[PDB]
């Protein structure tokens, strides 16, 4: 048996008497002594996801210590509630961090390579070894067989997509010099195309490719040929006999470290930002999902997503399609913001109207709290 | 320790 009773609270850095407190290392120590399966604790902390089987037990434990060590979630600031408050913030603020996800590329026409009915349908049909869409970006599977990734690559390649209202909005805030940084999890490289200057591409992009062995870098235009013919692009230097000599695009696959430029940028912007805005991301993947909990709690946070975030407390929640909400905010902002679109032939048949659900919530078109 |  073990020393722990299960009611302990694990601290990092009716209940009328204090519960015992353990460190995450002490906790995991105990569970090692019992020899409990880490997958269990992992399923208790994260019930909605299964760790890939190629994970050694010790790694899983390291992941558990990680999870247990994560910062305290932010208490919603009751000063800030309304969309009015929100625009007042977007005007007064001087060092704004914008955290984006696929929601800023919805209007751009990029297929859902994250859903199970998108490209994943035909790909799964062709490669039945693929468990789920995310495996398309699993580094171990890629090593094993990069075919599905490149059968898929040409579908989302950086040559044929146009920026959204959101991109343009962010780029404009950058011109005006209010944008401290735009952290994006997108790999579509549209942030650049829209002319945002201070971007950090947290999960990489198709901008370059690099051999798996010798780290030989090339431009996206060097590999574009092989990719559009659906041929796995090989390395120039590496001997042909070597099979893993593949030009892998520099997007952060699952199980890979994020670029050091990211961690640097976060350590800097950590104590400078005066407004955080999450746009078009539900924040499911770590460590990026940790960012809102990582900045000073007094900094106001604003959410612009299709769905609320259960695991996170924002001051103002605008729930709906991103471009719609952004458009609304533009109209309230005036100036170059109101002037901001070149594709409003599709925003003229989408409701301008929203419904306010006190004190925080606003429901726009394209929202789904299903 | 901070892998994606
Ligand atoms: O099954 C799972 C496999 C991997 C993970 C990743 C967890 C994680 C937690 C952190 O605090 C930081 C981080 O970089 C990663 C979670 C569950
Ligand atoms: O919140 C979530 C965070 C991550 C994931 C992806 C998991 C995953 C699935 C695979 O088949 C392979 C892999 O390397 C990772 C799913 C949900
Ligand atoms: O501290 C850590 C944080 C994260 C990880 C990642 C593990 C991992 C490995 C894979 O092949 C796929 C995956 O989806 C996740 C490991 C240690
Ligand atoms: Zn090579």
């Amino acid at each position: 048996d073990n020393l722990l009773f299960g009611d302990e609270i694990i601290t990092n850095g009716s209940d009328w008497t204090p519960r015992p407190r353990i460190g995450p290392y002490t906790f995991v120590q105990q569970h090692l002594m019992i020899g409990t399966d880490p997958r269990t604790i992992l399923k208790d902390l994260l019930p909605e996801t299964i760790p890939p089987p190629e994970l050694d037990d010790m790694t899983l434990w390291q992941i558990v210590i990680n999870i247990l060590s994560e910062p305290p979630k932010r208490k919603k600031r009751k000063d800030i509630n309304t969309i009015e408050d929100a625009v007042k913030l977007l005007q007064e603020s001087k060092k704004i961090i914008v955290l984006t996800g696929a929601g800023v590329s919805v209007s751009s026409g990029i297929p859902d390579f994250r859903s199970r009915d998108g490209i994943y349908a035909r790909l799964a049909v062709d490669f039945p070894d693929l468990p789920d869409p995310q495996a398309m970006f699993d580094i171990e599977y890629f090593r094993k067989d990069p075919r599905p990734f490149f059968k898929f690559a040409k579908e989302i390649y950086p040559g044929q997509f146009q920026p959204s209202l959101c991109h343009k909005f962010i780029a404009l805030s950058d011109k005006e010099g209010k944008l401290l940084r735009n952290y994006t999890q997108n790999i579509d490289t549209l942030e650049q195309v829209a002319g945002i200057q201070r971007i950090i591409q947290c999960h990489g992009s198709f901008a370059t490719a690099s051999c798996l062995i010798c780290k030989y870098k090339v431009d996206c235009e060097a590999v574009r040929g092989d990719i559009f013919n659906q041929v796995v692009p090989r390395c120039p230097r590496c001997p042909a006999d070597e099979p893993l000599a593949i030009m892998k695009p520099e997007i952060v696959f699952f199980g890979e470290n994020l670029p050091e430029q990211f961690h640097r940028a976060m350590k800097y912007d950590k104590d400078e930002v005066d407004l955080l805005i999450v746009i078009g991301s539900s924040l499911k993947v770590r460590p990026v999902a940790l960012i809102p909990s990582s900045i000073p709690h007094e900094v106001p946070q604003i959410l612009i997503n299709r769905e609320p975030l259960p695991h996170l407390h924002f001051d103002v929640e605008l729930l709906g399609d991103c471009d719609v909400i952004i458009n609304e905010l533009c109209h309230r902002l005036g100036g170059e913001y109101a002037k901001l679109s070149s594709n409003p032939v599709k925003l003229s048949e989408i409701t301008e109207q929203y419904l306010f659900l006190p004190p925080n919530r606003y429901i726009f078109h394209g929202a789904e709290v299903y | 320790r901070h892998k994606k």
